[PDB]
Parts: structure tokens; C-alpha cells; sequence
């Protein structure tokens, strides 16, 4: 989507952005799989187990 | 750019003309300062040519 | 059509010149009509016609019957723009004084007649009579009187006596006054009688009397008797929306003057007392100077609201308003805004301009081209087929903003550079493009920032904006010969990537032909960036006559700056592109280059570099994350360590082996000894973080961390950033100062806590405001720098004079801080250097110092160097062009019309926006010792014994490089004149700012602690005992011994009794005062002083400004002087300096004079235009002395012209004025 | 505010001292297009003609 | 696309003296009364005359031989 520019972290402490960047690849990562077993129709069980 | 109720006038009907040149006057905020100045106890005034 | 402006005292007559009728009726526009009343504040027969050409009854319309007073109403037929030029007056019944003659601080009226104030305002209150011409009386002529004084006095004298109360008493007694005879008489009392009490206001007062009769004008004006009314277009009664009429202030107060004025009138003619007419006699009176000046007197509210409306004078003055807001800085015409960003794609040279906004602007180009080419009938269908956006017009301003500058402006203007000129590159979208290069002197982000263009309209200001504003004709400032222009983050950190190598890379240590195959092995995937391979390339180095001699061989280098050498220009060699490349290296790389092949190769070497940076900084990946930051393992040893190392001070401070403010510092060593190691725990593992095997054998080499390299190259990331950024950040203090004993324990990259965060808001805030607030600070300097300097330019081609600051390096304390060859660069010699050998010839009398002679003098031994300097040059308002340097966007002599006065303030102004044991010599040399007394004693080594001792080095060459002082009762170990080993010992002893301070050294203020100096050579001695303070007595030793001095024995002393201290010595302690520097030293000691002192708070920080700059300030402070002497003259220093050596070339004697120091704003108080002094200055009082004086402004300077609107004496104005003012006077 | 997939890197000076760099995927599934409503009326009023 | 007029400064190195000549010029070519010396690579007048400039054929004095020829050529009319 965007492409900031890294050496806009090191002067301006600002180390919010890096870890709300994992954070949220990592939250995103899970809806993947969410979505996945969304669209595969896989069933109830696999749902609730992830 | 400014004051010169002739210069705005007169820069623009040149622009059209294709002929960019400029006749410069006088700026009335000055012309206002010296009634301002003079409306006083003051006597503000010009001289020769 | 005019070129001389003057100002005098307005007569009541003169007055009764311009107007043109007597507003009666304090009346306006009707009630039901709209329409002037007769005789009123708007009557059109007074002033002039509502509608144009056309008369207010309406009898006379057509253009025809111009010139004609329609019989009806009395109303000339003419353009109603005459309501504008229309004066009036109003017949004042009782006389009435002018307030800014009676309130400023130099009261006209009271010393008119030496009467106190306090006595004229309590006979204009008509609470005390005042005699008038008493003649031969038991009264004198001027004296005050009560009721009951008054009553039995008329019996006395009927006749001969007249005593009068109120204004017509001031006037008659002005009236009545001899400005002749009493000038007579007052001239004796300032020759006999001594004591300065006695010439305290007589020295002024007899100035006063002979330029009011030089002048012309009469006393008995200072009172109005007329008072002239202000044309009602000046002060409109518009109507506005909803039908609501928007009025002026002026209005209500001269709608006020007139009712009270007929109320008086009325009162005389209908036979009142004198309770009632004397009450309106002083209401009158306050209403007419609330007119001319609201605020002197009560402070006369307006009608419904609550503010004080604004008077006559508050029309001028301020900042807002007339004069400043109005005739130096007006809005503008073909100019607009928007939001800035990137345009790498575009040339240093050219910007993006976005397309509707250029269609907006160039209308009237757009229109004329448009109609020329057949495409549009006529101007009105060229409008139309411009506000359909046809698709012919977008060709059509292709075809004219073609080669058309236009200008650049960032919002604040600190430097010249603020407005610079690039050429429009129409563009889709509204944002405006710029170039990255730029940035660093335009002093902008692109964070949201906004800036402003300029169409330039004449073809001289298209001319202007190509060779004298274009961008790539400014790249190196004025300020300092440094470029502007340098790589800024991303370019920087793309090269300095390539120009990087590791060990092992993929194919390292090969060989190829040169870049071609290098770039050829790079971009297959094939080979590396980083290697260390060796390769052949070919040098280009223009050699032995200026012929260029191309010599190839191989050369050990990396992959990646042999591709970066196909950027590189001709005559640069190699060895600019092994290293490192970082910005501090990349900028010097473009340096040589400027200075090598000239203007025109560096500007596209810049460009070229700009895009190369570009494209590899972003393809290298370079980025950052959470693991980058390497947090210390040891972290947590190091920090229980000293977390721990406090518990026994604790107990230290508990029993009472340490006070508070003593295990305070306990703490405090402990803890900053400690944060060294936390902070080299990350920085020694970040340095040499990455190992990897060079073809099989671990090692380790400069990390590749992705943080480090942003530090190591310059782009981004400092060094202080780094130990916050992983480790923890430091410790924090209240605004007390008191640093906390708590320092923060934990890093960013963990997280900080909530406790922890407090300290950190506080240091947060301070930083924030204290930069947020010191925005006007910095202005209001330069503001007064640039008012200082203006009229400052450069004229005369060569002053002739030898005199010359004498320059040599700063060298102090341990090491220099600034070579003699700065200091010296393209300046001008005032007299033959020598080799160190005597009656030689190493540079002429005068010749420009550029590169050349820099080298030449810097081979010898010679560190001492004469520089003629702008503080001294023989020049009429104005300096010559040699004494000044040659410091430009180019290396040549400064051009003759270059305003140097304001390129200086500018260049001090723009920087102010940044700032706020024993001795071991270490080079090898020999002891060569400077002023000191030496004595034997048991040791049989040397002590000092003078306060001063300079600790100069002799080396094998002849120079100083070493320069310590020495108290009191130093212990030496060699002595003058002797040989020292590597860093040997010879000294020991017992030791038992900002811009507010260039701010002081500019203004000359006194110090709060001052020196006294000596005023001649001899044994000093004592004097009388402790009375109030002390004495202090000077014993000449030859010529006349009366000099002497009170110095208080509250306040100790250092200089010697029974030893000769020569003139300008130390009497004591403390900080000094440049105005008793200037007396007992000269004019060259005194700006040798100051810009020394104003030099050490900018190279304090990052900050390097040549000293020409700051000479320019101390010459324009020094333009004063005080006269000793009369000789055969009948102040400014230029004007009595060629007046009277005049006649002193005749065989008449000259006069002596004596150089006064004048602050920056003190300087700038005294100016010989008027104009320009009250425009920035206080323009209410600097009017009325420079009215009452009758002075004339013939304008001669640079915002004198800016205001009347006329090309500035300066540059492209000081042509014209050249040829002008040739044939002019002559 | 919305959720943009970023990423930290350089690109040809695109972003070079602040400004961001932003996909055409963004701009064409209208997640940043704000709606405003301007609100201008018009005034009949009694003249003095 | 003119960028740069070193070498156009370089004639009458005085970088005001420039522009006021080439002002001259450039007149002469935009307001109707002359004809290009060089070229016209659609260069405006502006440009066209730091060309001039440049190749050393129009400066301060030549234009001041030229305008005084032309004042004696309007008197040449007038029997
Ligand atoms: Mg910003
Ligand atoms: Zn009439
Ligand atoms: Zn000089």
C-alpha cells in the first residue's frame, strides 16, 4: 500500500511504527488463515481449534 | 504588482501585447502616507523633477 | 517626476492651502438619501463628486461640461477619484496645541523656552495663569500665577502687564518669543560657566533655537490654529452586506472635534460664563489630541464597543499598518501557493509547477499569445477559450512559460536564499515539485510545508531570475565559501552503500578492464557490490601546460566505486572515490569539483550524483526493525552494577561521612562514569558487529547493521540517537537544573515506564519551547542587523589605504580552532609579506588572496598576515571594493553595486536560528614565553609573578602553534627561550551565552562587573582614604600629569603599585567595555575585539560565517564620532571628515575627532534619512524632530526607495542610478 | 484512520525527506476519498435601487 | 532550456551590467524594432539575447554604435 521511508525512524525516536508494523503483520497473518479456512469451508471444528 | 492604479493597468494591456515592460509610478500607500502625514500638524512635501 | 522629499512645520495658512472648504456641519452621508450632506464630513462640494464625472444634483452628466461648478450645488464635475486627493479644514475657535509638540519625549514646546513640562500642562489645564511680555514689572515675563496671585495683580499694572491662561498663552508667549536675541545670549552661558550641569541642556537647547531659525518655520505654529481634515475616501463610510455601514475609527474622532468646536463657538456668542467656555476650551483640547495621537492623554474610547478607536498617528507606526506592513512588505499581483513536494526526475535547475496553477497565473501572457496566433477574435473570446480549458491553450502555455523563470519562495525568508528562481515544468495534479538538492538551503520538508511563486512580468526581471536568481547560478553561500548545495539523506546513504566493502563477497579480489565490465558484472547478478576487487581505470588529469593528458593504469578498489567513477567528471583524479563516501566526504567531492572545472561540469556532476544516490539507497533494501536495535547482553550487569554502586554512598549520607551536596556529586560521578559504559556496550558491538569468513577465516569487519550504516554515512542518524535508541536514554532534571539521582534504567526498544516517562515530558517540553519561542528572538536580531546595514553598499573602486587588520590564527589553549589561512583567504594584503626572512617580497602591496597566494604563504614560516578590512577604508557612504574581500557565489572580486550590508545581516541572521591542574604542551617546539616577569627563588626555577603571561611554542620553523596563559606564581621548568622534549611539563599552579549574548556584544552594552583601564604609561600610586568609595591617582612620566580616577575599595584591584603599566592595562578583574576600548586602544583593537568575542558563540556549534560579515556590523556601529576640538570648522563621522579636511588641504588648520560606539539599534537611530529611521524606529517621535528641523530626505538609500516604490541604488538600481545620477547635480 | 500495508525502504528519492509514496491500489478502492459538504447560499436583499 | 550564463557573464563579468544589456536586447527583439542575431532555436527574446551575449557580438557599446547610426538614419529623411 505505502512505502515510507526508513530513515525517518533513527532521528526521531518514533519506534512506535516498527513494532505496530509486526504487530500488525502478525494480526493480519491470523486472518489469513482465518479467511482461508473461510473460503475452503473446511468446517466448525478447525475454526474454533485456530 | 501592487499599488499604481495606472501600473496594473498599463502592465497588463502590455502583457497582451507581447511586450513585457513595466511603467512604474507611484505607490498609493504612499500617496495615502502623505495624506496621513499631512492631515496632521505636518507638512510632508515633494520637490524638484 | 521628483527626486527629494521634505518635511516641515505646517502653518495655518499653509494648511488653509490645501483645503478645500471648512467642514462646518458634523454631519455625513444623509439619513434617508444616502447622499453627502452640505458642508459635512463627506460633502461632496467640499471634497468632491459621489459618482464619475457627474454631479450630485445631477444636472451635469456627460464627460463633456468637465471642468465647471454646477451653480446648484457647488459640485466640479470630475473623476470621483478626486475624494481621494480632496484636503479640508476645520476654523478652530480657541487655539489649540499640538500634542506629538508637547508629549514626545524631547518636548518641542518645553524646551522652546527652557519651561519645565509639568508648568506648560498645568497652564494649558487652565488651572494657572502665566505673565507675557511684562517689560518693566514686579513680574518677569515668563512666570505662573494662582486665582488669588491673579487677583490683586491687574491693580498693580493695568497696562505693560498681560498675563494670559491656557493655550493662547502658550501661543502668544510663543508669539511674542526672540528665537534671535535669546540664541545670542545663550551662547556665553555654554563659554564661561564649566560644570557640564551648566552645558546639560544648553548644548541642546541652543542646537534647537539655530535649526528652527535655519529652517524657516515659526514658533508660533506649534500651535494649530487650523486643523486640517482628512479626505473621505481615506476614512470611507462603505456600506457592506445586509445593509450594515462599515465606518472608520477617524470618523468618530473628527465628527467629535467639530461638535465640540461649534459647542465653544456657540458658548462665546451666547454670552456664558467662564466655569462653563473653560470646560469646553479643555474638552476641545482633549479631543483634538486624542484625534492626532489616542493614548497620550485618557485614552478616548469609541461608541458601542469598548476598544479605544484608533487615531491619526496609530495610522503609521507599529509593526502593522502604514510604513511596515504597507510600503516595505504589500501583497502582490501573478503569485500564489501550495503544498510542496519530491521531483528527483527534475534538474537542480528546474521545478514542477503545477499546470492549472500556471494557467491561473500566465492569463494575461496566455490571452495576448492566444489573440496574436489567429486562435482568438479578440481579448474577451481568448478569456472564454481559456475558461472552457480548450485543448489548443494547453499548447499554448507550453509555448509561454517556455524559457520564463519564475520564483520560489519558502515562508521564512532567514537568507537571500529563501526566494530562489527555477524554471516551471508544467505538471498534472496541484502539488508543487522540487528538488531535493534544494532543500538544504530553502531550509524545507515536505512534512506539509508550503511555499509561494512569483510570475516575474518585465523582460529585466525574467533576465534577473536567469542570471541572477536561477538556482544553479547560486551554489556556494555567501555566508561561507562552502556550498549549499550537498547530498541530503537517501543520496548520501545509496553511495556511501556502494562505496562499502566486506571481505568475501561474490568474487572478490579479481580484476576486469574498468566500469563498463564492472557494471557489467554487477547488474548479470554475477558478482557483488561490495568486493574488493582491483580493476583499470583511466584518470583523466589535465597536466603541465592546461593540456588534458587521460593516464590509465589499475588501481586497488571495490566493484561498486568503480561504477560510481562513471558519474565522476574529467579532471578529478581517483582518489576522491576511495573511501568510505560519506556525506562529509561526498560534499568535498563536489567542492574540488566546483573549484576544478568550473560552474557549469559541477552542476551536472551534482545532478548526476543526486539521481545515482537515489536509485542504489533504494535498491539496496536499507531499512530498519525491531531486531536491528542490538540491546547490550551485558546490559544488565552494567546496570546492577551501578545500581548497586550507591548503596554505600547511601550510608554515607545516613551516619554523616558526606553532607548532601557532596555525596550529591557521589552519585552523580558514579552514574555519568557509568552511563560510558552502556553507551560503549552497544557502540564497540555495533562498530565490528557483522563477522564473516574472508575466504574461509572468521574475522570480523565494519557492521552492516542497518542503524549503523544511516550513522556512519551522516544521512540520518547521529550518535546520540543511537544510545537512546538501544540502550537506555540518559538522565533528565526538573527546570531547576537539579538532575535527578533516578536515571532512567530502561531502553526505547524494551519500553519505557510509566514513572520513567514524567522526566522525559519535562525535558520534552523545554526543548519545545524553548526552540518553539526563540523564533521572534532570532527575527527581531536580523531585523535590526538588516536596519543597521542597508544603505552599506559597495561603490568605490579602491579606497587607498594601507591600513589593514592584522591577522593571525586563533591559536589558543591547546590546539587551533581556526587555521590563519581562513581568516586570511580572498582578502586583500594592506602591506608587502615578506619570507621570514626581512626585505623580501612573498605578495605585493595589495593583491587578492585567493587559493594561489594562500598556498604560497602558507609554505613559509609566515603565520602573520595584513588584511585590509571594511572597518577602515577611505570611503563617502559607501566602501570600495577591495577592502571588502571577493566571498560570492563566486571566487571573483566583489562586483561594484552588491549590497554587502544586507547579504551580511542576512548571513548573521541565519544562523542565530541554531544556538542556545597544570599545562602539557603536546607538539614538540621549543618554550618561548610572552609578557612575563620572571624571579629566582629556592627552588631555583622560574615563577611568574605578572597576572598576564603568554606560553607561545618557537618550533623549528619559526611559528606558534601552542598558546596557554599562566596565573600568578607559576611554577616553570625551562624558562624563555628554551628546548622542550615530547610534551614536557613547564607549567603548574594551585587553582585556589547564546544569541542573547551576541545580542549584548552587538549593542555595546556596559558590563555588569567593568575593568578600568590605564590612560598613560608611569608608577601608579594611592590617593585619599575610604570616602564613599576610594581614589586612584595617574603618574605620567614626561608630558602633563592630570589625570586621575575614584575607584572604590569595595571592589578589589591587579595591577602593580610601583610598576609601569602602559594605557589600555588591566586595573582589575571582570568582563570589559568596548566603548573604553575604543578610547585608550583605536579603532582597529575594537572590531579586533568584537568579532572575536561573536565569533567563539557560533563556532561553538556548528556554525562558520567569515569575519568580513561581522566587520561590516562594527564599521557601521563606529559611523559616529565626538569632536575634540573646534580648529578653524564651524557628529557624523563621513560628512565632518571630508568638510573639514577640505579646508584642512587649504592651509587652515583641521579639527581632531574621536570615534563614538553606537549599538546595532543605537546606530541605526541616527540615520541622514529620516524616512528610513522612521520606518523602523519610533516613527511618531523621529517625525516630529526631523519636522520640527525642517530636514530633507533625498532618499540616496535602499528602503527609501522600496517605500516612494523606485529602483533600489543597489545591483541592477545601482546601474540606472549611475547613469542618472551622472548627469544629475551636474 | 485505515490500515495501509507499509513497508520501510527507499525508493528513487520517491519519499526523499518526508513525502510518502502511495500505490495506485489505495487511490482506486476509494478508502481514503473523504467526503465534504460545502454549504453557500445566495441573499436577496433590498438595494438601493 | 538555458541553465546557467557563466560564460554569458563572462564577457562583461559584472552580472548586472548582463542582465541590463541583454534587457536592451531583448527588447529590441520582442518590442517590434530589430531582428535576431543568431538562430532563433524558439529561444525566447530573454534568452536569445545572453546567446548574443555569449558569442561575443552584442554588448553595451555595440548596441550604442548601432542605436547612434539609427539616429542619424532618422534625420536622413527629412529632405
Ligand atoms: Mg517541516
Ligand atoms: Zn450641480
Ligand atoms: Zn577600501
Amino acid at each position: 500500500d505505502i512505502v515510507l521511508n526508513p530513515l525517518g525512524v533513527p532521528s526521531r525516536m518514533n519506534i512506535g511504527q516498527i513494532l505496530e508494523t509486526h504487530l500488525g503483520m502478525a494480526a493480519k497473518g491470523i486472518g489469513d488463515k482465518i479467511n482461508a479456512m473461510l473460503k475452503q469451508q473446511q468446517e466448525v471444528a478447525k475454526l474454533r481449534e485456530f | 504588482k501592487s499599488d499604481d492604479v495606472n501600473g496594473r493597468t498599463k502592465m497588463y494591456k502590455n502583457i497582451v501585447d507581447g511586450n513585457h515592460q513595466m511603467e512604474p509610478g507611484m505607490p498609493e500607500s504612499f500617496n495615502v502616507l502623505l495624506k496621513e502625514i499631512r492631515s496632521l500638524g505636518i507638512n510632508i512635501e515633494l520637490e524638484d523633477e | 517626476e521628483f527626486d527629494a522629499i521634505k518635511i516641515a512645520l505646517a502653518s495655518p495658512d499653509m494648511i488653509r492651502s490645501w483645503s478645500f472648504g471648512e467642514v462646518k456641519k458634523p454631519e455625513t452621508i444623509n439619513y434617508r438619501t444616502f447622499k453627502p450632506e452640505r458642508d459635512g464630513l463627506f460633502c461632496a462640494r467640499i471634497f468632491g463628486p459621489v459618482k464619475d464625472y457627474e454631479c450630485l444634483c445631477g444636472k451635469y452628466k456627460r464627460l463633456k461640461h468637465r471642468g465647471v461648478i454646477c451653480e446648484k450645488c457647488g459640485v466640479e464635475v470630475t473623476q470621483t477619484k478626486v475624494r481621494r486627493e480632496r484636503m479640508g479644514h476645520i476654523e478652530l475657535a480657541s487655539p489649540t496645541a499640538h500634542i506629538w509638540f508637547l508629549k514626545s519625549l524631547p518636548s518641542r514646546i518645553g524646551l522652546l523656552l527652557d519651561m519645565p513640562l509639568r508648568d506648560i500642562e498645568r497652564v494649558l489645564y487652565f488651572e494657572s495663569y502665566v505673565v507675557i511680555e511684562g517689560g518693566m514689572t514686579n513680574l518677569e515675563r515668563q512666570q505662573i500665577l494662582t486665582e488669588e496671585q491673579y487677583l490683586d495683580a491687574l491693580e498693580e499694572f493695568g497696562d505693560e502687564f498681560d498675563a494670559k491662561m491656557g493655550a493662547e498663552a502658550i501661543q502668544a508667549l510663543l508669539k511674542s518669543m526672540d528665537l534671535e536675541q535669546e540664541c545670542e545670549q545663550l551662547r556665553e552661558e555654554l563659554n564661561e560657566t564649566n560644570s557640564e550641569t551648566k552645558r546639560k541642556k544648553l548644548t541642546k537647547r541652543i542646537k534647537l533655537l539655530e535649526a528652527f531659525v535655519q529652517s524657516g518655520n515659526k514658533p508660533e505654529w506649534m500651535i494649530l490654529t487650523v486643523l486640517p481634515v482628512l479626505p473621505p475616501d481615506l476614512r470611507p463610510l462603505v456600506p457592506l452586506d445586509g445593509g450594515r455601514f462599515a465606518t472608520s475609527d477617524l470618523n468618530d474622532l473628527y465628527r467629535r472635534v467639530i461638535n465640540r468646536n461649534n459647542r465653544l463657538k456657540r458658548l462665546l456668542d451666547l454670552a456664558a460664563p467662564d466655569i462653563i467656555v473653560r470646560n469646553e476650551k479643555r474638552m476641545l483640547q482633549e479631543a483634538v489630541d486624542a484625534l492626532l495621537d489616542n493614548g497620550r492623554r485618557g485614552r478616548a474610547i469609541t461608541g458601542s464597543n469598548k476598544r479605544p478607536l484608533k487615531s491619526l498617528a496609530d495610522m503609521i507606526k507599529g509593526k502593522q499598518g502604514r510604513f511596515r506592513q504597507n510600503l516595505l512588505g504589500k501583497r502582490v499581483d501573478y503569485s500564489g501557493r501550495s503544498v510542496i513536494t519530491v521531483g528527483p526526475y527534475l534538474r537542480l535547475h528546474q521545478c514542477g509547477l503545477p499546470k492549472k496553477m500556471a494557467l491561473e497565473l500566465f492569463k494575461p501572457f496566455i490571452y495576448g499569445k492566444l489573440e496574436l496566433r489567429g486562435l482568438a477574435t479578440t481579448i474577451k473570446a481568448a478569456k472564454k477559450m481559456v475558461e472552457r480549458e480548450e485543448a489548443v491553450v494547453w499548447d499554448i502555455l507550453d509555448e509561454v512559460i517556455r524559457e520564463h523563470p519564475v520564483l520560489l519562495n519558502r515562508a521564512p525568508t532567514l537568507h537571500r536564499l529563501g526566494i530562489q528562481a527555477f524554471e516551471p515544468v508544467l505538471i498534472e495534479g496541484k502539488a508543487i515539485q522540487l528538488h531535493p538538492l534544494v532543500c538544504a538551503a530553502y531550509n524545507a520538508d515536505f512534512d506539509g510545508d508550503q511555499m509561494a511563486v512569483h510570475v516575474p512580468l518585465t523582460l529585466e526581471a525574467q533576465l534577473e531570475a536567469r542570471a541572477l536568481m536561477m538556482s544553479t547560478n547560486n551554489i556556494l553561500s555567501p555566508a561561507n565559501g562552502e556550498p549549499i548545495i550537498v547530498p541530503s539523506q537517501d543520496v548520501v546513504l545509496g553511495l556511501y552503500y556502494m562505496t562499502r566493502d566486506c571481505v568475501n563477497a561474490k568474487g572478490e579480489g579479481m580484476v576486469l578492464t574498468g566500469p563498463k565490465e564492472a557494471e557489467r558484472l554487477y547488474r548479470s547478478g554475477l558478482a557483488s557490490l561490495h568486493a574488493r576487487v582491483k580493476v583499470r581505470i583511466t584518470e583523466y588529469e589535465k597536466d603541465a601546460n592546461g593540456e588534458l593528458v587521460a593516464k590509465t593504469s589499475l588501481k586497488d578498489t571495490t566493484v561498486g566505486r568503480a561504477i560510481l567513477w562513471m558519474i565522476v567528471p574529467k579532471g578529478l583524479p581517483y582518489s576522491i572515490v576511495n573511501q568510505a563516501l560519506g556525506k562529509k566526504a561526498i560534499s568535498k567531492m563536489l567542492n574540488t569539483c566546483y573549484r576544478i572545472l568550473g560552474l557549469k561540469p559541477t552542476v551536472i556532476f551534482a545532478d548526476q550524483i543526486m539521481y545515482t544516490g537515489f536509485a542504489y539507497a533504494a535498491r539496496s533494501g536499507a531499512s530498519v526493525g525491531i531486531d536491528d536495535m542490538v540491546i547490550p547482553e551485558k546490559k544488565h550487569e552494567i546496570i546492577s552494577e551501578a545500581e548497586a554502586e550507591v548503596a554505600e554512598i547511601q550510608e554515607q549520607f545516613q551516619s554523616g561521612l558526606v553532607t548532601a551536596g557532596e555525596r550529591y556529586n557521589k552519585v552523580i560521578d558514579i552514574w555519568a562514569a557509568a552511563n560510558d559504559r552502556v553507551s560503549k556496550a552497544m557502540m564497540d558491538n555495533l562498530q565490528t558487529e557483522t563477522v564473516i569468513n574472508r575466504d574461509g577465516q572468521e574475522e570480523k569487519q565494519v557492521s552492516f547493521n542497518s542503524i549503523y550504516m544511516m550513522a556512519d554515512s551522516g544521512a540520518r542518524g547521529s550518535a546520540a540517537q543511537i544510545r537512546q535508541l538501544a540502550g537506555m536514554r540518559g538522565l533528565m532534571a526538573k527546570p531547576d537544573g537539579s538532575i535527578i539521582e533516578t536515571p532512567i534504567t530502561a531502553n526505547f526498544r524494551e519500553g519505557l515506564n510509566v514513572l520513567q516517562y514524567f522526566i522525559s515530558t519535562h525535558g520534552a517540553r523545554k526543548g519545545l519551547a524553548d526552540t518553539a519561542l526563540k523564533t521572534a528572538n532570532s527575527g527581531y536580531l536580523t531585523r535590526r542587523l538588516v536596519d543597521v546595514a542597508q544603505d552599506l553598499v559597495v561603490t568605490e573602486d579602491d579606497c587607498g589605504t594601507h591600513e589593514g587588520i592584522m591577522m593571525t590564527p586563533v591559536i589558543e589553549g591547546g590546539d587551533v580552532k581556526e587555521p590563519l589561512r581562513d581568516r586570511v583567504l580572498g582578502r586583500v594584503t594592506a602591506e608587502d609579506v615578506l619570507k621570514p626572512g626581512t626585505a623580501d617580497i612573498l605578495v605585493p602591496r595589495n593583491t587578492l588572496l585567493h587559493e594561489q597566494w594562500c598556498d604560497l604563504l602558507e609554505e613559509n614560516s609566515v603565520d602573520a598576515v595584513k588584511v585590509r578590512s571594511v572597518v577602515s577604508c577611505d570611503t563617502d557612504f559607501g566602501v570600495c571594493a577591495h577592502c571588502y574581500g571577493r566571498d560570492l557565489a563566486r571566487g571573483h572580486i566583489i562586483n561594484k553595486g552588491e549590497a554587502i550590508g544586507v547579504i551580511a545581516a542576512q548571513s548573521i541572521g541565519e544562523p542565530g536560528t541554531q544556538l542556545t591542574s597544570s599545562i602539557q604542551v603536546k607538539n614538540k617546539g621549543s618554550i618561548k614565553l610572552s609578557n612575563v616577569k620572571s624571579v629566582v627563588n629556592s627552588s631555583g626555577k622560574l615563577v611568574i609573578t605578572s597576572r598576564n603571561t603568554e606560553l607561545k611554542l618557537i618550533d623549528e620553523f619559526g611559528r606558534t602553534k601552542e598558546s596557554y596563559k599562566v596565573p600568578y606564581g607559576a611554577v616553570l621548568a625551562k624558562g624563555d627561550g628554551e628546548q622542550v622534549a615530547g610534551g614536557e611539563t613547564v607549567a603548574n599552579w594551585d587553582p585556589h551565552g547564546g544569541l542573547p549574548r551576541v545580542a549584548d556584544l552587538f549593542e555595546a552594552r556596559r558590563p555588569k562587573e567593568p575593568a578600568i583601564l590605564a590612560e598613560i604609561s608611569g608608577i601608579v600610586s594611592f590617593g585619599k582614604e575610604t570616602k564613599g568609595k576610594r581614589r586612584l591617582v595617574i603618574t605620567p612620566v614626561d608630558g602633563s600629569d592630570p589625570y586621575e580616577e575614584m575607584i572604590p575599595k569595595w571592589r578589589q584591584l591587579n595591577v602593580f603599585e610601583g610598576e609601569r603599566v602602559e594605557r589600555g592595562d588591566v586595573i582589575s578583574d571582570g568582563p570589559e567595555a568596548p566603548h573604553d576600548i575604543l578610547r585608550l586602544r583605536g579603532v582597529h583593537a575594537v572590531t579586533r575585539y568584537i568579532v572575536n568575542e561573536v565569533q567563539d558563540v557560533y563556532r561553538l556549534q556548528g556554525v562558520k560565517i567569515n569575519d568580513k560579515h561581522i566587520e561590516v556590523i562594527v564599521r557601521q556601529m563606529l559611523r559616529k564620532a565626538t569632536i575634540v576640538n573646534a580648529g578653524s570648522s564651524d557628529v557624523e563621522y563621513s560628512r565632518v571628515k571630508i568638510a573639514n579636511r577640505e579646508l584642512e588641504a587649504n592651509g587652515k588648520v583641521g579639527a581632531t575627532y574621536s570615534r563614538d560606539l553606537l549599538g546595532i539599534t543605537k546606530a541605526s537611530l541616527a540615520t541622514e534619512s529620516f524616512i528610513s529611521a522612521a520606518s523602523f524606529q519610533e516613527t511618531t517621535r523621529v517625525l516630529t524632530e526631523a519636522a520640527v528641523a525642517g530636514k530633507r530626505d533625498e532618499l540616496r538609500g535602499l528602503k527609501e526607495n522600496v517605500i516612494v516604490g523606485r529602483l533600489i541604488p543597489a545591483g541592477t538600481g545601482y546601474a540606472y542610478h549611475q547613469d542618472r545620477m551622472r548627469r544629475r547635480a551636474a | 484512520g485505515q490500515n495501509m500495508r507499509v513497508a520501510f525502504m527507499p525508493w528513487n528519492g520517491y519519499n526523499f525527506e518526508d513525502s510518502i509514496l502511495v500505490s495506485e491500489r489505495v487511490v482506486q478502492e476509494d478508502r481514503f476519498t473523504t467526503i465534504h459538504i460545502q454549504e453557500l447560499a445566495c441573499v436577496s436583499r433590498d438595494t438601493k435601487l | 532550456a538555458r541553465v546557467t550564463v557563466q560564460d554569458a557573464v563572462e564577457k562583461i563579468g559584472n552580472r548586472f551590467d548582463l542582465v541590463l544589456v541583454a534587457a536592451r536586447r531583448a527588447r529590441q527583439m520582442q518590442v517590434g524594432g530589430k531582428d535576431p542575431l543568431v538562430p532563433e532555436e524558439n529561444d525566447k527574446t530573454t534568452v536569445i539575447a545572453l546567446r548574443e551575449i555569449e558569442e561575443g557580438l552584442i554588448n553595451n557599446q555595440i548596441l550604442d554604435v548601432r542605436e547612434r547610426q539609427e539616429q542619424q538614419e532618422q534625420e536622413a529623411a527629412e529632405l
